[PDB]
DNA sequence: CCATCAATATCCACCTGCAGATTCTACCAAAAGTGTATTTGGAAACTGCTCCATCAAAAGGCATGTTCAGCTGAATTCAGCTGAACATGCCTTTTGATGGAGCAGTTTCCAAATACACTTTTGGTAGAATCTGCAGGTGGATATTGA
DNA sequence: TCAATATCCACCTGCAGATTCTACCAAAAGTGTATTTGGAAACTGCTCCATCAAAAGGCATGTTCAGCTGAATTCAGCTGAACATGCCTTTTGATGGAGCAGTTTCCAAATACACTTTTGGTAGAATCTGCAGGTGGATATTGATGG
C-alpha cells in the first residue's frame, strides 16, 4: 500500500496518434502525412495556451481553486468560440 | 496467397463518412484531461477542474480540430493534392488569424 | 575507492529517476507513512540511502554483496507492495533502470554481469501420490528441500510456496571471482579442470575448450536432415544477417501401443525433434513437437495416419520476422516427409495451453503470449495453405466436415490416439450428440490429406512428462534469452552423457 | 439550491406550438437555452451601442428593431420585425 | 389580471426579459415595448429553429430533437448558418460533405 | 523586374489607390439600391474608400499566399475564393 | 437625383492592378478583376446597408462618418482616424 | 457648439515626455484618439461583463486588473499591472 | 489643493475616465483607484505606441510621427500587431515584405 | 558565365514656400476636487454540503508495432498561350465656387418610465409513480468492391 | 458474372432519461399613487452637400513577346489496408476530505448633492516649420551587346 494520496510531464504526447487520425477524418481528410502529429499537437496546446489562461485568471480572480465550465464557456465565448451546452 | 485488401482510399472515405455521421468525442479523456491540469499547473498551482469544465474543453478543442482539419484539406485541394501537409496548416492559421 | 567509483554511476542513475527513486530515497518509515505491517512483511528493510553510506563506509567486501542488497530491496518493495500501486511501478522502472545499467560497469570489473536472478515461483510435486502439485501460496511439508508433501497427503519442516531459489554462483580458480553460473554458460561435465575466466586465458592464450556436447554433433536422422536442410535453405534464400544455422536433430524414436479405454490395440511410432539455433555463439533450443505415426500394419481406421500430440516453441528465434516462417517450414516438411513415406492423413489438434501449463518447454517467458484459439486456428490455416502452394498437401479440411463429408456412423471409424481428447470424449459419452460435439469443436482439429530411422533409446525424452519434471526439478527456465541458452546447454548435456 | 434561471418551460411550449408531438432531450435543451441567452445578449448589447451613439439614456423597441434589423439576416430580420411590430401593437390595444 | 407575455400573446416571459435587461446594466432606462419586442424575436427565432430540427428529425426517422439535428437545420439554412457562424455545438457533428477531388473517378 | 518595382513602390506609400469618383458614384448608387434619397458626407466616403482599400489589401495578400501555397506566382479565382471560405465570409 | 446604374465598372483594371501589387502579388490573371469588383460589391453591401440603418435609427437622412465607423466595428473591421 | 471631449493634450504631453523633440500630426493625433478610445472600451466591457459574472455590482482595481491581463498578452500585461499597482498604492497612500 | 490625476503620479486625466466610465453604463458602481488603474494602463499602452512611433520617425529621418510610421512600428512589433490584429491604421500602409519566390529564380 | 556601354526609378545632398503644426492672451461653462450625511456592497467567521480526487479491478476496444504495395507525391519537358511591358490617344478625374436640404440650438409640456408598498400569480423543484424512444444485440436481405 | 464484405433495416429486450402529478414556497409580476424626466413638436440659425464651371493626371486599346502555366510522362517512396500483440481506459463502487457556497454580522468604501476651484477646447492673431516637388547629379540595375 503506502498511498492515500498521489510530475510535471506527459501532457503533449498524451494525444495518441489514432487520436488525431480521427480528428482528420472528421474534418474530411483522405491521406494523412506521417509527420502532422506534432505541429497538429502543437497546435492543439497553443488553442490550450489560448482558453485555459482565460479560464485560469476568471478562476484566480473568483477567488476559487476549483475550474468551473461557466468560466470555460465565458473564455471560450471571450475569444470568438461560443460553445453551447455548459451554460447551466 | 492472394489476402482481401481493399483498394487504399476506401476504408479512408468510409472512416470519414463514419466519424462524419456520428458526434461521439474521439480525443482519450484522461490523456486529455492530464494535458489540461498539465497546462494549469504550468499557470497556477492547486488549480481544480469540474468534469462539465474538461467536457467542454475536450468539445471546443475537437471542434476547432475539426474545423482547422477542413481548412487544411481545402488548402491540400487548393495545390492539386489530396494530402495533408504543415504548409496547409501553417496557411489556414494565417488566414484564420491566429498567427 | 575502486568498489565506490564502479558502483557510484549506477547508484545515482537509480536516484535521478522521478519520481521512481523518491520514495526509495530515505529509509521506510512507518510511523510517518502509517503503516506499522511493514516490519511484519519486510523481515530486512533499507534502502538506497543505506546503500549509499555503505558504499562511502566501505562496508562491501565486493559488488556482489552490493547487487544482493539492491535486488533485495527491489524483491521486498515488490513483495510488500501491491502490483497495482505505483510503488511497484516505480520498483520495476528502477530494477530496469539498474539490469541495463550494472552489467557494463560491472563486466569493465571483470565479472559477467550485475543481476541477482531468482528463479520462478516453481510448483512443487508430490512424492507418495504422484499426481499431487502444490500451488503458489499453499503451505507444505519439506524434507531437506528435496521432498515435499501437500496438506493432504499428511493424513519434515512446514514452508510455504512463496519463496524464490536464487540462481546458483560459480567461482574462478584462479582469480577467485564469483558469478552467474547462466551468464558465463559454464558446466562441470563440459569443462571438469573447472571454470576459468576469459581474462585468465587471454592471459593464457589458449581459448576455451571446445563443447562436444552440442546440438550439431547429436545424432542424425532422414528426417531430422531433411527438416534441418528446408531450414537452412530458406535462411539462405532470406539471407538475413542477424539467422544463424538452425540443425534439426531426433533425440528420442521408440515404438509403442495405445489401448481402447474393434482391434484391443494399435501399434505406433513415436519420435521426438527438436530446433536449434545458433545465437551468440551459442545453441538455443526454440522448437519441439511430438509424433505418433501408424504404419500401413496398423489396423483401421488408424492405418497409416499421422498425429501431431503436442507442439511447443520459443519466442527467441532470430529474427522474429521469421519465426513463423521457419516453424511452418519445418512442419511442412515433416508433413513432406511422411507424405513421401507413404503415409495418407495427418492430424493436428490446435488447442491452445492453459495458464501455468507447459507442453515441453518449462516456464515460458512472461512475455510470451498464450495465443487464442481463433489466432491458432488461423495460423495453422495459413501454414496449410502455404503448403498448399508448394503442392505438397492434396487437401485440408476440420474435423467435422470430413466426418460429414466421409458419412461415417460409428465411434468405432474415429481415430484413436494417445492422450487425445476425442477418446475421452467417448468414454464420457459411454458413462453417461457426437455430432454435437464434433460441430463445437470443428475448428480446433485439422485433417490433413496428403495424396527407415533406426529407433533411439531415450528414456529422458520418452514422453514430455519426463522432461518438464527434470526441467522443474534442476530450474531449468526459458523465461530469458541466458536462462534459455543454460538450458539448452544442459539438455543437450544430458542427452549426450545420458543416452541409452 | 439557488434559483437557477432559465427559459425552459416557454421553449418547450414553443415547441408544443410547432412540434406537438415532438419532445427534446436535455442536452438539446440546454443548447437551445444557451441559444437564446446569446441572442438575447446579443441583441440587449447593440441597442445600448444604438442608445449611447444617439445620446440616448433609454432603449426602446425602436432600438430592438434596429438591433434585429443590424444582427439578423435579411428574410430573418424582416420576419422578426413583424412578429415584434405585431406584439407591440397588440400589448398596446391590450 | 392578465400577464404582460399573455396580453402581447407571446409564450416567452416579458417581465423577466424586462428584469434581465435591467439588471444586465445595458442602459439607466428600459422602455415598456422593448421586452415585448425582444421576447416577441426571440420566441420567433426560437420556433423556426425548432421546426427545422423537426423537420430534421422527420427527415431522419427520429420523433425526438438531438443535438444533431439542431447542427443540421442551422448549417442547412444559408441565413441560420450566417447568425451562427461562430457558434460551437456540443454533440451536433458537421454535415456529410466529401471533396470533389476526393471522390473516386 | 517591372512588377516587384511597383509593389515596392506601391508598398512605401500609402496614398489612396481608389480614385475618389468612381468609389463615389458606386457608393452612391448601391445606397440609392439601398435606399434612395440619402445624403453623403466627404469623411463618409473616406472612410469606405480606406476601409476598401484594406479590405482589399488583406485580401490580396491572403490570395497571394494561397497562390505561392499552390506553386504559382499567378493568382487564380480559387485564391480569392478558398481565402475567403477560410476567413468566414463565405463558409 | 439621377438613378447610378453601372457604377461598378468605375473600379478600372489598372486600379486593381495596383491593389494586387500593394499586396504583393506579382502577376494577374485577366478574370480576376470582375471577381474583386464583385467582392468589392458584397463588402459594400454589407457595410453601406448597416450604415444605412444606423443613419435611419437616428432618423437622419445624411450619413456620417461615425455610422460608417461603427458599422465597420459590428464586422470586425475596426478604422481609425474617422473617430469613435 | 456641443464640446467634444479628447486626450489631445494627455497624449501629448505623454509624447513630449518620452520624446522631446519629436512632433505629432493631426492624422497621428486622431489615430491616438482612437486607439486610446477602443482600448478604453475594450477593457470597460470585459470589466463590466467580469462584474456581471461573479454577481459583483462594484468595480474595482482588481477587476480591471484581471481584464488586463485577459486582453493585453505577455510583457504588456505584466508591465500594465505593474505601473497600475503602483499608481493605485500612490493613490492610496496619501 | 491636489488633483486625482496627479495625486497618483499619472499623466492621464483620472476624473475624465472616471467620468466616461460612469457614463459608459458599464456598471452600477466604480470603485476610487478604477480610475486611477485605468489611467495607468491607458498611459503606458500610449507611451509605448508612441515610443515604437517615435523609433519607426528616426529610422525614417523624420522629426513628426505620422500614421505610416506607426502603422510600421506596431506591426514591428509581435505584441501590438497581435493586439491591433482587426485594426487598420488610415494612410499607415503595409510592411514591406517581398517572399522570396517573388524574387527572380535565376 | 559575366565585365560591363547605356536608359531609367529613385536616396540622398538640398531648399524653398505653404498648409499644417506650434505659441501666445482671454473667456467661461464644463468638469474636478473638497465637505458631509447616507447607504451599501462586500470582508471575515462558521459552517452544511456537493461533487472533486483518489483507490481497486476486469477486459475489450482499440493503441501499438510490422509488412506489402497502390498509387500518390514529387521531379522533368515542353508547347499552347495568356498576360507583362510599352507606345499612343483622349477624357475622364480633380479642384474650386455657389444655391438651399437638412443638422443642430431653444422652449413647452405631455405621454411615459421610475420608487415603492402590497397582493396575487407563478416558476424551480423536494419527492414518488407510470410512460416512453431509442441504447444495444440478432438476424438476414441488400448494396458495394475487387478481380 | 461472381465471391468476400460492409450496410440498411426490421425486430426484440433492458433501462436511464423524458414525461405526469402532489404539495411547497420564495421570487417576481401586476396594480395603484407620486414624481420626474426623455423627448415629440414647433420654430429657427448654421452647416455643408449636391451641382456646375474649368484644368489636368492620369486611364483605355492595341502590339510584341519572354515567361507563367497546365498537360503529359516517369518514378521513389509514403502511407493506406491488413494483421498480430497487447495496453490501458471505462465503468462500477466507495471513501477521506479539500473545497464551494449559504448564513450572520458589520464596516470601510461608494454615493448624492453644494460649494468652491481649475481648466480645456474654443475663436481669433500672429509666428514657425516639415516636407512635397523640382531642379541638377548620379547610382545601382538590369535588359541588351558582346567576349
Amino acid at each position: 500500500g503506502k498511498g492515500g494520496a498521489k510530475v510535471l510531464r506527459d501532457n503533449i504526447q498524451g494525444i495518441t496518434k489514432p487520436a488525431i487520425r480521427r480528428l482528420a477524418r472528421r474534418g474530411g481528410v483522405k491521406r494523412i502525412s506521417g509527420l502532422i502529429y506534432e505541429e497538429t499537437r502543437g497546435v492543439l496546446k497553443v488553442f490550450l495556451e489560448n482558453v485555459i489562461r482565460d479560464a485560469v485568471t476568471y478562476t484566480e480572480h473568483a477567488k476559487r481553486k476549483t475550474v468551473t465550465a461557466m468560466d470555460v464557456v465565458y473564455a471560450l465565448k471571450r475569444q470568438g468560440r461560443t460553445l453551447y451546452g455548459f451554460g447551466g | 496467397k492472394k489476402p482481401h485488401r481493399y483498394r487504399p482510399g476506401t476504408v479512408a472515405l468510409r472512416e470519414i463518412r463514419r466519424y462524419q455521421k456520428s458526434t461521439e468525442l474521439l480525443i482519450r479523456k484522461l490523456p486529455f484531461q492530464r494535458l489540461v491540469r498539465e497546462i494549469a499547473q504550468d499557470f497556477k498551482t492547486d488549480l481544480r477542474f469540474q468534469s462539465s469544465a474538461v467536457m467542454a474543453l475536450q468539445e471546443a478543442c475537437e471542434a476547432y480540430l475539426v474545423g482547422l482539419f477542413e481548412d487544411t484539406n481545402l488548402c491540400a485541394i487548393h495545390a492539386k493534392r489530396v494530402t495533408i501537409m504543415p504548409k496547409d496548416i501553417q496557411l489556414a492559421r494565417r488566414i484564420r488569424g491566429e498567427r | 575507492e575502486e568498489l565506490r567509483q564502479a558502483l557510484m554511476p549506477t547508484l545515482e542513475a537509480l536516484y535521478r529517476q522521478d519520481p521512481e527513486s523518491l520514495p526509495f530515497r530515505q529509509p521506510v518509515d512507518p510511523q510517518l507513512l502509517g503503516i506499522p505491517d511493514y516490519f511484519d512483511i519486510v523481515k530486512n528493510p533499507m534502502d538506497l540511502s543505506t546503500i549509499k553510506r555503505k558504499l562511502d563506509t566501505g562496508q562491501y567486501q565486493e559488488p556482489w554483496q552490493y547487487v544482493d542488497d539492491v535486488w533485495l530491496m527491489f524483491n521486498n518493495a515488490w513483495l510488500y507492495n501491491r502490483k497495482t500501486s505505483r510503488v511497484y511501478k516505480f520498483c520495476s522502472k528502477l530494477a530496469e533502470v539498474f539490469e541495463q545499467e550494472i552489467d557494463p560497469v560491472m563486466q569493465s570489473l571483470g565479472y559477467c554481469c550485475g543481476r541477482k536472478y531468482e528463479f520462478s515461483p516453481q510448483t512443487l510435486c508430490c512424492y507418495g501420490k504422484q499426481l499431487c502439485t502444490i500451488p503458489r501460496d499453499a503451505a507444505y511439508y519439506s524434507y531437506q528441500n528435496r521432498y515435499h508433501f501437500c496438506e493432504k497427503c499428511f493424513t519434515f519442516e512446514k514452508k510455504k510456496n512463496d519463496t524464490l531459489d536464487p540462481e546458483p554462483f560459480v567461482d574462478c580458480k584462479e582469480c577467485g571471482r564469483k558469478m552467474h553460473q547462466i551468464c558465463v554458460l559454464h558446466y562441470d561435465i563440459i569443462w571438469p579442470s573447472g571454470f576459468v575466466c576469459d581474462n585468465c586465458l587471454k592471459k593464457t592464450g589458449r581459448p576455451r575448450k571446445e563443447n562436444k556436447f552440442s546440438a550439431k554433433r547429436l545424432q542424425t536422422t532422414r528426417l531430422g536432415n531433411h527438416l534441418e536442410d528446408r531450414v537452412n535453405k530458406f535462411l539462405r534464400r532470406q539471407n538475413h544477417p542477424e539467422a544463424g544455422e538452425v540443425f534439426v536433430r531426433v533425440v528420442a524414436s521408440s515404438d509403442k501401443t495405445v489401448e481402447v479405454k474393434m482391434s484391443e490395440s494399435f501399434p505406433y511410432r513415436t519420435k521426438a525433434l527438436f530446433a536449434f539455433e545458433e545465437i551468440d555463439g551459442v545453441d538455443v533450443c526454440f522448437f519441439g513437437m511430438h509424433v505418433q505415426e501408424y504404419g500401413s500394419d496398423c489396423p483401421p481406421p488408424n492405418t497409416r495416419r499421422v498425429y501431431i500430440s503436442y507442439l511447443d516453441s520459443i519466442h527467441f528465434f532470430r529474427p522474429r520476422c521469421l519465426r513463423t516462417a521457419v516453424y511452418h517450414e519445418i512442419l511442412i516438411g515433416y508433413l513432406e516427409y511422411v507424405k513421401k513415406l507413404g503415409y495418407v492423413t495427418g492430424h493436428i489438434w490446435a488447442c491452445p495451453p492453459s495458464e501455468g501449463d507447459d507442453y515441453i518447454f518449462h516456464c515460458h517467458p512472461p512475455d510470451q503470449k498464450i495465443p487464442k484459439p481463433k489466432r491458432l486456428q488461423e495460423w495453422y490455416k495459413k501454414m496449410l495453405d502455404k503448403a498448399f502452394a508448394e503442392r505438397i498437401i492434396h487437401d485440408y479440411k476440420d474435423i467435422f466436415k470430413q466426418a460429414t463429408e466421409d458419412r461415417l456412423t460409428s465411434a468405432k471409424e474415429l481415430p484413436y490416439f494417445e492422450g487425445d481428447f476425442w477418446p475421452n470424449v467417448l468414454e464420457e459419452s459411454i458413462k453417461e450428440k457426437l455430432y454435437a460435439t464434433m460441430e463445437k469443436h470443428k475448428e480446433v482439429f485439422f485433417v490433413i490429406h496428403l495424396h527407415p530411422d533406426p529407433l533411439l533409446s531415450c528414456d529422458l525424452m520418452d514422453g514430455r512428462d519426463a522432461f518438464l519434471t527434470l526441467a522443474r526439478d534442476k530450474h531449468w527456465e526459458f523465461s530469458s534469452l541466458r536462462r534459455s541458452k543454460w538450458s539448452t546447454l544442459c539438455m543437450l548435456v544430458e542427452l549426450h552423457t545420458q543416452g541409452q | 439550491r439557488s434559483r437557477k434561471e432559465s427559459y425552459s418551460i416557454y421553449v418547450y411550449k414553443v415547441l408544443k406550438q410547432v412540434h406537438p408531438d415532438t419532445g427534446i432531450s436535455s442536452k438539446a435543451m440546454g443548447i437551445m437555452n444557451s441559444f437564446v441567452n446569446d441572442i438575447f445578449e446579443r441583441i440587449a448589447g447593440e441597442a445600448s451601442r444604438l442608445a449611447h451613439y444617439n445620446k440616448r439614456s433609454t432603449i426602446t423597441s425602436r432600438e430592438i428593431q434596429t438591433a434585429v434589423r443590424l444582427l439578423l439576416p435579411g428574410e430573418l430580420a424582416k420576419h422578426a420585425v413583424s412578429e415584434g411590430t405585431k406584439a407591440v401593437t397588440k400589448y398596446t390595444s391590450a | 389580471a392578465k400577464t404582460r407575455s399573455s396580453r402581447a400573446g407571446l409564450q416567452f416571459p416579458v417581465g423577466r426579459v424586462h428584469r434581465l435587461l435591467r439588471k444586465g446594466n445595458y442602459s439607466e432606462r428600459v422602455g415598456a415595448g422593448a421586452p415585448v419586442y425582444l421576447a416577441a424575436v426571440l420566441e420567433y427565432l426560437t420556433a423556426e429553429i425548432l421546426e427545422l430540427a423537426g423537420n430534421a428529425a422527420r427527415d431522419n426517422k427520429k420523433t425526438r430533437i438531438i443535438p444533431r439535428h439542431l447542427q443540421l437545420a442551422i448549417r442547412n439554412d444559408e441565413e441560420l448558418n450566417k447568425l451562427l457562424g461562430r457558434v460551437t455545438i456540443a454533440q451536433g457533428g458537421v454535415l456529410p460533405n466529401i471533396q470533389a477531388v476526393l471522390l473516386p473517378k
